[PDB]
């Protein structure tokens, strides 16, 4: 009825329809800590929320009161719980509640409670028809909203709405090929649909990634993805990769390409390859170049890697102490 | 800023 | 040398660490360049003002900020009216790190307040009369342990706490954050943290939990909120720390994890980002860098011989430089990045992260790195609970005298 920001908004202690209720002051104790000096409006709404909660008054007025309490602090999970209790007891129209949550998330999209509330509504209605579009609108304002992506994965997974997501992913990667959330969504969609074992798919993905890497050699997301989809089977399992990466050494170098090379060498020395020494030195050479020039912020990591490789792949690594 | 809960 | 710059972020070569957008601009590169430009200004402000750089942790200012906030807050904190135990914890821990005593007048008033936040059914709520929730429960327990008095310990109703944890446990191994609430890796960590400290861990409380957490590790090497989600420092800290408490760190691919977190430190800024291709932020000085002490203990537990015995696997100096030069508010308190306003959350974690970067300790081995003036050194923090290492020992020892609820 009366909006919290309305110019003619009135405190609850000045509302006739609330005269029967005695507000309940916050019980902070004799000598409080981290006591918040709430504004009049805030303390007033909550003093009355505390009253209805305490009486467990499940009424239309209590329902409207939770809207204001939520508006004052959308992170108050206790108010959200009571509101859901009211939604059921009062048999409130859930689509109307959906319209409401849609609006609240639009204004406070980084809050945990609002997304969980929307999920509960979808679960109750067993209707995901509005989700992908709603989420898309939120993602259009912040393409990396964590809660939005999490809700999207949940919706897609629970109702099996995989059909158009890869298309959605391509669209966003086009807008910003650096969006790690979208690279994650790509891995989400594919591994749950075709999988990465189908050689035709894996082939496609690697070509796509290398292609994105050529267009933006310093975009760390493409590199992490390329590594993420090949590391489980073993990088050494793909002999052409190593070479093809060296072909970018001149015109597309980055600390990322250098780092990948080390990962390939690493796995190669793991699956005992040919010239188990020519590879090792090639690796320590890169590890040093990174720890001292191309990627010093990670010097402590690169020295550890160079050390680990030497500690188990040097020609002396399998040789007795007495020899 | 950031949120934890 | 005389021409040699002792500060990593000011060295001429550092300029090469600026972002290379390959002439391909997207929202991401643009935002990243904006931040670097602002951070560069901070770095070279000494040069332009013709002054000698000096890194000072404004202890006095932070103390005043914290001392007052522990008692009273402006309406700016209305958005945290359901996170008051968090406020108690962030502040008390900051004071602890700064090595400031906690008057018994305060300690006892904190105890009584948290008592009021405790639910009749177990666990703590975000405030008096609020339903119990694992985040404020975690904060409350940590706060009481930092105080470490018999009184603080006795506030915690161990029987009900356990009952509460069970009421949230799911069949798949995960926990709800609160009744009728959401599920993500934070709950596993909050539960493990309070259960282990108060000694209420039963044989089946965490069955399947290690497995569920392990499912959150993704293709990136890091851990996401729930299975399938992007890797994030906040959830990764929760996941690994919980697994460490449960002694199941091995359930994860520690190698891919180590590579992911070390890649989260920004080459230019020196601080950490929360996820790949996003912005640096002071609170990750703890959530991300705090992982390294955990990985060190996990790998060393596996007999990893290549483990350094003096430093963590992240640029300790660069992190300290970022925090000290870019994350302090002149009026006291710390923050996300230059241009952001202070708050107790960032004050707590920027300091926790600074401590981690200053103190290395792998058993008998002990090496410190204190950038700037020596007064900058803070008290150490436990990498799992993020409270004094002594408070942890003292607390667990105290509760180990009690019997696990129900025996
Ligand atoms: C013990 C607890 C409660 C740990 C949680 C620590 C964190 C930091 C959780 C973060 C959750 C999250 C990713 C929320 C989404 O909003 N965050 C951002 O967008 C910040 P960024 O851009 O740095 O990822
Ligand atoms: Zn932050």
């Amino acid at each position: 009825f009366l909006s919290l920001d309305s110019p003619t908004y009135v405190l609850y202690r000045d509302r006739a329809e609330w005269a029967d209720i005695d507000p309940v002051p916050q019980n902070d104790g004799p000598s409080p800590v981290v006591q918040i000096i709430y504004s009049e409006k805030f303390r007033d709404v909550y003093d009355y929320f505390r009253a209805v909660l305490q009486r467990d008054e499940r009424s239309e007025r209590a329902f409207k009161l939770t809207r204001d309490a939520i508006e004052l602090n959308a992170a108050n999970y206790t108010v959200w719980h009571f509101r859901r209790v009211l939604l059921r007891s009062l048999q409130k129209d859930l689509q109307e509640e959906m319209n409401y949550i849609i609006a609240i998330i639009e204004e406070q999209p980084k809050n945990y409670q609002v997304w969980h509330h929307r999920r509960v509504l979808v679960e109750w209605l067993k209707d995901p028809s509005q989700e992908l579009e709603f989420i898309a609108d939120i993602l259009n304002q912040d393409a990396k909203n964590y809660h939005a992506w999490q809700h999207r994965q949940w919706v897609i997974q629970e109702f099996r709405l995989w059909d158009n997501e890869l298309q959605y992913v391509d669209q966003l990667l086009k807008e910003d090929v650096r969006n790690n959330s979208v690279w994650n969504q790509r891995h989400f969609v594919i591994s749950n649909t075709t999988g990465y074992s189908d050689r035709a798919v894996l082939e496609r993905e690697v070509q796509y990634t290398l292609e994105m890497i050529k267009l933006v050699p310093h975009n760390e997301s493409a590199w992490n993805y390329l590594k993420g989809i090949l590391q489980d089977r073993g990088l050494s399992r793909y002999p052409n990769l190593l070479n093809q990466l060296l072909d970018l050494q001149p015109s597309h170098s980055s600390p990322y390409l250098i780092a990948f090379l080390v990962d390939i060498y690493e796995d190669m020395l793991e699956n005992q390859c040919d010239n188990k020494e020519d590879i090792l030195n090639k690796a320590l050479e890169l590890c040093e170049i990174l720890a001292k020039e191309k990627d010093t912020i990670r010097k402590e990591y690169w020295r550890y890697i160079g050390r680990s490789l030497q500690s188990k792949h040097s020609r002396e690594s399998d040789i007795p102490a007495s020899v | 800023g950031c949120v934890l809960s | 040398p005389v021409w040699s710059e002792p500060l990593y972020s000011l060295r001429p070569e550092h300029a090469r660490e600026r972002l290379q957008d390959d002439s391909v601009e997207t929202v991401t590169s643009i935002e990243q360049a904006k931040v670097e430009e602002k951070i560069q200004e901070v770095f070279s402000s000494y040069k332009f003002n013709h002054l000698v750089p000096r890194l000072v942790l404004q202890r006095e200012k932070h103390f005043h900020y914290l001392k007052r906030g522990l008692r009273q807050l402006t309406d700016a904190y209305e958005c945290l009216d359901a996170s008051r135990p968090w406020l108690c914890y962030w502040i008390l821990h900051s004071l602890e790190l700064l090595d400031e005593p906690i008057p018994q007048i305060v300690a006892t008033d904190v105890c009584q307040f948290l008592e009021l936040c405790q639910s009749p059914d177990g666990g703590f709520g975000g405030g008096p009369g609020q339903y119990p929730h694992l985040a404020p429960t975690y904060a409350a327990v940590n706060a009481l342990c930092i105080i470490g008095t018999e009184e603080a310990y006795n506030v915690i109703n161990r029987e009900k706490l356990l009952q509460y944890l069970y009421s949230l446990k799911q069949p798949d191994g995960s926990f709800l954050m609160h009744v009728g609430g959401e599920v993500d890796v934070r709950s596993a960590y909050c539960a493990a943290s309070v259960a282990s400290l108060t000694n209420i861990i039963t044989p089946d409380l965490f069955e399947g939990t290690a497995e569920w957490i392990a499912r959150c590790q993704n293709w990136e090497g890091g851990i996401g909120g729930v299975p399938g989600m992007e890797a994030h420092g906040g959830y990764t800290f929760c996941g690994l720390a919980a697994l460490v408490i449960l002694k199941k760190e091995r359930s994860l691919n520690l190698k891919s994890l180590l590579q992911w977190v070390t890649s989260r430190q920004m080459r230019f800024e020196g601080g950490f980002q929360g996820r790949c291709n996003k912005l640096v932020d002071g609170c990750y000085s703890f959530w991300q860098a705090g992982l390294l002490p955990l990985l060190h203990r996990a790998l060393h537990a596996q007999g990893d011989p290549a483990l350094s015995m003096s430093h963590w696997m992240f640029h300790q100096q660069a992190l300290q430089e970022y925090i000290l030069m870019c994350c302090q508010c002149p009026a006291g308190g710390l923050l996300d990045k230059p241009g952001k306003s202070r708050d107790f959350y960032h004050t707590c974690y920027c300091l926790s992260g600074l401590s981690i970067a200053q103190h290395f300790g792998s058993g008998a081995m002990l090496h410190d790195v204190v950038m700037g003036v020596p007064e900058n050194v803070l008290q150490p923090t436990h990498p799992v609970y993020n409270i004094g290492p002594d408070k942890v020992i003292q607390a667990t020892t105290h509760f180990l005298q009690k019997p696990v609820p129900g025996f």
